[PDB]
Parts: structure tokens; C-alpha cells; sequence
């Protein structure tokens, strides 16, 4: 569970992101693409060459749903209810490929801030990221 | 009875005979445990699979591949829900023909005298998914401690009155919680049970008798950590139509 | 496998990295955030707090060690099967540790190669980087 | 699935089309000759034409194998003429390359989805 | 810390040689004369040779020195070819460069391991 230190320790790190979350975001997306090619099944449809602007859309509205989960951090289930809904029974998104973009997305931030992201706030976010996951895939079936 | 080969997240070696896979005509895997030479617990959420719940029994019972022992195929021959399903999720199999009996493959046989006394220490073994979600390759087991019924209550539904109670699960889903139910926390070094796991028995290890017995198969497994309890289904309530069932088949 | 590109880069890369510190570093990363990990290292004392761990030079011994074997792993690309053979058959026989833990420790030590590089990692030599974690993960497996 | 239940918008509802086979004819317009061109699809008595998402010369292939040509060599040709608008499109899925017809082709769509 | 109880192996077990110091012979071989080549180790009458670990110039100037050779400028020959083979290795960490012999480089190990 998230302690109210983990979630200071979100809070901050999160805050010290910036403006720079929805190009983290976006290279992110295309860092589990090149590294894990299953991944892209679930992006028949787009553009996924270097400097799209479709994965750049993509990973804002990514990095912006996770900034709205922090400012909710105490009630999560409730501001990830239609993503939830999206990625559970429409879209079928497994299990594994979240995990796998959390820990893209925890590399990102590793590779820009690095002052920052100490043991502790490395911590913070894996279990912020693990707690988003779990509410987006719950309802798989 | 109760004689594991073995009594002992952690590889498990020899130490969890009763536990079973199942796999759905979908490619989702779940847990049960052995009660007896020919009959199963589940999960009544692990029937319902990538079909309406509208359908009989008769329509389940034909889509599940289950597993036991080590990769061992057994065929099921009929799947009996409880008649209360929407509020307990108990539910049985049977299989095609009696198993034999081995280090393998051994039930679990069930409590004489209810276990689920806050700070009770028990075992937890799953097929569940895995810190990465990809379903464990080698069997998983886990200590868990009992943990009070009112704070769960709390936990899931925020208030004991039924008036009052609005939904708060961390993890999206609720649980079903009523007087057939018990909660247990995570263990010391902050593990717990994931999705996958449901149906799993909660051992408890009875030192006078030296027996394993079964205190409950777990009903919520969405927990993955995130929510801070586990809820399952408390078998001493589940005793007498257990019972009832093996002798009428 | 691994393209002449892909083995030019991760070769370069690797050649810039130090043994002392960085393998501690991953290590103690996966024992800060796994706790039940901290079962199998209990010989090497107090692993109660992250400045504990971060602080315990047996942590830092064992990082350069299986550093010391990763190297090995990447002089010995084309037959890492058999390069960690001993080792998988030490993982498997006495300690019990799940398969699923050595990809973790391939996770978190990428994370701290990120963290040391900076700009440096782009996204095509961490797909290599990738691979080869995933190469020893399963050669260790069983 | 449950009745009722699922979250699909207005724009992605089913259809079918079936028929005896013998009123589908699919040929080339605004080339050069029978064998070049825009490939129009003629369902039912109603125009169309196929998308080029997937588009490649292994269907090429067998659409200019049941035309009664040779192996196809371009996925373009000389404008020889002018070709007219149409609203409905055809989406085809990966097609083996050997089928003796467009038509034998798995899991073909006829209208609904739109070529954006 | 305690018998048994511990993850080693066999292939990584100890051993010790010992000596009184008049068999300790180091010498260059395969090359255009005696302060050139491939590092020879001998030591009670088992000649082998030594495995790059490590083997900087200021290192390798250690060897030079004993020798009465002069500094070490290079890792290579031109001369002469078809030096004799053992399967007997011996391994060096690191040494500061000013001891005047090998034999008194930190934790020089003499067998015991193959450096593949
Ligand atoms: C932290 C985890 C994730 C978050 C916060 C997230 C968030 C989002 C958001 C905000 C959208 C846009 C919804 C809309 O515009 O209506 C979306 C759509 C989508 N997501 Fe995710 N997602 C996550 C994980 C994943 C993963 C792991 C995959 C696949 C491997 C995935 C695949 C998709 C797809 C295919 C769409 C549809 C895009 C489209 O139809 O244009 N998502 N997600
Ligand atoms: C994935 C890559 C891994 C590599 C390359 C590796 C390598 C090694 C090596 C070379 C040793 C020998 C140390 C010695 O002989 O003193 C060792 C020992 C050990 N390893 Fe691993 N290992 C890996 C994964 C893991 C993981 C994931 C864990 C636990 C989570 C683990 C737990 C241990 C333990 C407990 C020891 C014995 C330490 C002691 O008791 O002194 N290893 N490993
Ligand atoms: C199911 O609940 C009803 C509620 O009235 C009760 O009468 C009945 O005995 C229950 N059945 C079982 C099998 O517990």
C-alpha cells in the first residue's frame, strides 16, 4: 500500500517532472515498442516511425492521466474509471505489457533526472506505478 | 490425514500437493485445491469465463483444462455452483476418474473448529500472476497473517452498518464481504496475492494433530498489493453443503 | 542474437562503465524495492532501512561480483548458455531464487545504467541492452 | 457477452453482406489497358474501392490473377483517364497469395470503416 | 561464518604454493630476443604463461624491470614465431608498478582457473 511518505515522495518527484511529462511519456512509448516488439499488436492503426506525432499525442495523454492519478492519489479507482473500462474489456490490453511500460516509463525519468531519482523516490514511483496498473487491469476478464 | 512430503514469495519444492491450475478456453489461468479423491474448490469467478453467466453449468463444465501435481491432465466430468453464488463464491468439480493418491497429488481435508483467529500465520500457494503480471512459471507460496474482520469491512466498504457502506476499494473492484468471509493482511516483507490466485486454499498448520487444514479458499485476489487485505470465504461456513454434495454424487 | 550495430554499441557502452559502483547500486535498488528479496541476502546483515543497504560494502562485494559475471556474459555473447551454466545450476540447486527475480535484477540494473549515463542511452543500444539481459535471464532460468 | 453492457459507439455497428457469388466483379479503371489501373470493386450494383492499408503486391497478385493477367509489378500506373468519386470502401486483410480470388481472401470488409 | 553453509563451488576452491625463492624464473619467449615476447612463468619446473587481466603498461613495466630490460612500450613481436603451448595459467589483479619483481604483486594467483 501507498504510505503517506511514498505518497510525499510521489508528490514531489512528480512535481519536479515538470512540463517535460509528455515527452517522457512519448519516449516512453516508443522505448517499449523498440525494445519489446510484441507490444506494437495493440497499434495496428498508427504511425509509429521516429518523431511521430501520433506516439507523441499518445504518450501526452499517457503522462497526463498520470498526473491526474497523482493529484488523486487517495482516490485513484475513481479519476482512472474510463481508461479502466477501456483497457480491460474493449481494448483487452494483458496484464504484462503495463508493467513493462512502467518500467519504461521509470527508465525515462532515470535517464533526464538523475539527481532526483534517489532510492527512495525510486521506490515512490514503482509503487505509484504499480498501484495504476493494478486499477487499469483489475477488471480483465 | 494433513501429511504434506514437505511442510516448507518462495519456489515451492515438494510442500503443496492440494493445489490445481485451471485454464479456460481463453488462456486465463486460476487455482483450486483438492478436497478429496474425486472433488475440487474453486472460485465461482473462475466459471464465469469470457461468457454470460446466464449459461448452465452443463456449458462450463467441457471449456476448462486442469492441471495437477507436476504438469499432470486430469478431464472434468461435472462443475456443481453454490445456490447462493452471488453472495458466496464456493464452487466444486469433480473429475472423471478418482486420482491416485501420491506425493503429487493429495488433498486438503477441511476444519473441525474454525482457525480464523486474528494473528494466525497460514500459507498461501497460487499459479498468480507475478511482479512483472506474466503468470508464475513455478509454483508460488506466501505466509500471511490473519487479520481482523471489521477493519477489512472498513477497508472495502468504509463503514460496519449497512445503511452507511459506500465503495473504497483501492483497486477498483469490491469484494464480496458478509458472515461467510475473513480477511488476512500481507506478510512481512510486504508480499500478496495477485490476480490468478483465487481459489487457493488458506492452510493453517495445527501443530497438536500435525495436519494441514484448509481454513478458506480465497475469493479476492485483485488485491496484487495495491488493497491491503485479501478476502476468502470461511469453509467451517461451508462445511455442511460440502458434505451434502460429496454423498449425493 | 544480436546485430553487428547492436554489439558495436553495447560493447562500446559497456566499456565505459565502472565496477565498484554501479552493480552495488543495482543490487541495493532491487533490495530497496522487493523486499522479500532481502530473505536470501539476511547473511550480510542489517537490511531494514535503504541508507542500511546503500551503506553495507557486502552489498557493494556482491555488486561487483555478479558485475565481474555479467562481463563475462558480454565477452561471451554467442554462448551464453553455456557461460552461466555453473551459475544457473548454483541458482537452481541451493537457493531456490525464481526466475523471475534475475530478470529484475536485469530491470533494475538497466534503470542504474540509465541513471549513470544520462542523455548517453538512447533508445536503440537499451533495446540490445535489453536483449542481453533477457539472454542471461532465461540461460540462468533452470 | 453481457447484454447491453459494452461501451462501442454509434460509429463502429456490424453489417453483413451475403451473396451467391456470381454478382461480385472487381476490375481496373483509369489506365491503360484491362491490367492497370485503380482496382473498383462492383458489389451488389454499388461502386467502390479498396484501401490501401495492407496494400501490397502479394494481393496484387492474386487480383490480377483473377483478371486473367500475369504477376502484378507496380502498385501504380499512367493516368489515362480520369476516375470517378465513390463513398463506400473495400478492407482487405492479409491474403495467402495463391487463392484464385480477391474474394477468397479471409476476412474481407465490405463498407463501414472509412479510409481517413 | 560457519561450515558448509555457503554457495560456492568446486571450480572456485583454494590452494597454496610455497617456496624458499631460488625457483622463482620469469622470462619473455617467441620473440626477436630475450627482452621481447610472450611472458614466460616458471616455477618448480612447471612452466606457464599469464592471462590479460589488467595488463596496462604500467603494469607490465614490473616485468621489464626484473629482467634488467628497460620500460614496456607495446604488447606485441615481429621476429621469431612457435613458442611451445601449456594449459597452465596464472593471474595478476594489479600492481603499482614500482616493485622491483612480480613475485611481490599483491595477490598474484598461480592456477586454478581458465580465463576463457
Ligand atoms: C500507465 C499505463 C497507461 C496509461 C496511464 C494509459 C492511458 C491511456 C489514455 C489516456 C488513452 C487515451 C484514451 C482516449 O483518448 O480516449 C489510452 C488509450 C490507449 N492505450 Fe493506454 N494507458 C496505459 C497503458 C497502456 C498499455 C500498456 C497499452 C498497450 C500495450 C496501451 C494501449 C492503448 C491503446 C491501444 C489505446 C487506444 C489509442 C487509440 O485508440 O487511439 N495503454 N491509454
Ligand atoms: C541475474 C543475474 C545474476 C548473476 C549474474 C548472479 C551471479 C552470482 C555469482 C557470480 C555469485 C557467486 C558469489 C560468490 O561465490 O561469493 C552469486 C551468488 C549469490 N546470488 Fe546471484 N546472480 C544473479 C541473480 C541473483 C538474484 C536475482 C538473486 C536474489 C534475488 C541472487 C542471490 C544470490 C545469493 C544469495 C548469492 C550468495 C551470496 C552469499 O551467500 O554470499 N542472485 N550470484
Ligand atoms: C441461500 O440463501 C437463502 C436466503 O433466504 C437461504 O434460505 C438458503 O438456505 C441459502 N442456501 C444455502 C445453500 O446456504
Amino acid at each position: 500500500v501507498l504510505s503517506p511518505a511514498d505518497k510525499t515522495n510521489v508528490k514531489a518527484a512528480w512535481g519536479k517532472v515538470g512540463a517535460h511529462a509528455g515527452e517522457y511519456g512519448a519516449e516512453a512509448l516508443e522505448r517499449m515498442f523498440l525494445s519489446f516488439p510484441t507490444t506494437k499488436t495493440y497499434f495496428p492503426h498508427f504511425d509509429l516511425s521516429h518523431g511521430s506525432a501520433q506516439v507523441k499525442g499518445h504518450g501526452k495523454k499517457v503522462a497526463d492521466a498520470l498526473t491526474n492519478a497523482v493529484a488523486h492519489v487517495d482516490d485513484m479507482p475513481n479519476a482512472l474509471s474510463a481508461l479502466s473500462d477501456l483497457h480491460a474489456h474493449k481494448l483487452r490490453v494483458d496484464p504484462v505489457n503495463f508493467k513493462l511500460l512502467s518500467h519504461c516509463l521509470l527508465v525515462t525519468l532515470a535517464a533526464h533526472l538523475p539527481a532526483e531519482f534517489t532510492p527512495a523516490v525510486h521506490a515512490s514511483l514503482d509503487k505509484f506505478l504499480a498501484s495504476v496498473s493494478t486499477v487499469l487491469t483489475s477488471k480483465y476478464r | 490425514c494433513g501429511k504434506p512430503k514437505n511442510p516448507a514469495h518462495l519456489d515451492a519444492k515438494g510442500s503443496f500437493p492440494w493445489q490445481a491450475k485451471m485454464v479456460s478456453h481463453h488462456n486465463l489461468t486460476t487455482g483450486a485445491t483438492l478436497i478429496n479423491e474425486q472433488w475440487l474448490l474453486t472460485t465461482a469467478k473462475n466459471l464465469f469465463l469470457n461468457h454470460s453467466e446466464n449459461a448452465t453449468a452443463k456449458d462450463i463444465a467441457p471449456t476448462l483444462t486442469l492441471y495437477v501435481g507436476k504438469k499432470q491432465l486430469v478431464e472434468i466430468e461435472k462443475v456443481v455452483l453454490h445456490p447462493n453464488y452471488s453472495q458466496v463464491d464456493i464452487g466444486l468439480i469433480k473429475l472423471k476418474q478418482k486420482v491416485s493418491v501420491n506425493e503429487r497429488v493429495m488433498p486438503i481435508c477441511l476444519p473441525s473448529k474454525d482457525y480464523a483467529e486474528v494473528g494466525r500465520v497460514g500459507y498461501v500457494s497460487g499459479w498468480g500472476r507475478n511482479a512483472n503480471f506474466k503468470f508464475t512459471d513455478h509454483l508460488k507460496y506466501v505466509m500471511l497473517p490473519v487479520a481482523d474482520q471489521d477493519q477489512c469491512i472498513r477497508h472495502y466498504e468504509g463503514s460496519t452498518v449497512p445503511e452507511k457502506k459506500t465503495p473504497k476499494s483501492p483497486v477498483g473492484v469490491q469484494p464480496i464481504l458478509n458472515e461467510h468471509t475473513f480477511c488476512a493482511g500481507m506478510s512481512k516483507y510486504q508480499e500478496d496475492t495477485c490476480y490468478g490466485d483465487a481459489g487457493s486454499a488458506f492452510a493453517v498448520h495445527d501443530l497438536e494433530e500435525d495436519t494441514w487444514y484448509a481454513t478458506g479458499i480465497l475469493s479476492f485476489d485483485k488485491s496484487c498489493a495495491v488493497a491491503e487485505y485479501g478476502v476468502y470465504v470461511k469453509v467451517t461456513s461451508i462445511q455442511d453443503w460440502v458434505q451434502k454434495t460429496i454423498a449425493e454424487n | 542474437h544480436l546485430t553487428p550495430e547492436e554489439k558495436s554499441a553495447v560493447t562500446a557502452l559497456w566499456g565505459k562503465v565502472n565496477v565498484d559502483e554501479v552493480g552495488g547500486e543495482a543490487l541495493g535498488r532491487l533490495l530497496v524495492v522487493y523486499p522479500w528479496t532481502q530473505r536470501f541476502f539476511e547473511s550480510f546483515g542489517d537490511l531494514s532501512t535503504p541508507d542500511a543497504v546503500m551503506g553495507n560494502p557486502k552489498v557493494k562485494a556482491h555488486g561487483k561480483k555478479v558485475l565481474g559475471a555479467f562481463s563475462d556474459g558480454l565477452a561471451h555473447l554467442d554462448n551464453l548458455k553455456g557461460t552461466f551454466a555453473t551459475l544457473s545450476e548454483l541458482h537452481c540447486d541451493k537457493l531456490h531464487v525464481d526466475p523471475e527475480n534475475f530478470r529484475l535484477l536485469g530491470n533494475v540494473l538497466v534503470c542504474v545504467l540509465a541513471h549513470h549515463f544520462g542523455k548517453e542511452f538512447t533508445p536503440p543500444v537499451q533495446a540490445a541492452y535489453q536483449k542481453v539481459v533477457a539472454g542471461v535471464a532465461n540461460a540462468l532460468a533452470h | 457477452h453481457e447484454w447491453g453492457k459494452h461501451y462501442c459507439n454509434h460509429n463502429e455497428d456490424a453489417g453483413v453482406t451475403c451473396s451467391d457469388g456470381s454478382d461480385l466483379e472487381l476490375r481496373l479503371r483509369g489506365g491503360g489497358s484491362r491490367c492497370a489501373g485503380t482496382v473498383e470493386v462492383e458489389i451488389q450494383r454499388l461502386l467502390g474501392k479498396v484501401c490501401d492499408r495492407g496494400w501490397g503486391l502479394k494481393e496484387a497478385d492474386v487480383v490480377c490473377r483473377q483478371l486473367g493477367c500475369g504477376s502484378a509489378l507496380k502498385t501504380s500506373y499512367q493516368v489515362y483517364s480520369k476516375i470517378q468519386a465513390t463513398n463506400t470502401w473495400l478492407f482487405l486483410s492479409s491474403c495467402n497469395g495463391n487463392e484464385t480470388s480477391l474474394w477468397d481472401c479471409k476476412n474481407w470488409q465490405w463498407g463501414g470503416l472509412t479510409c481517413d
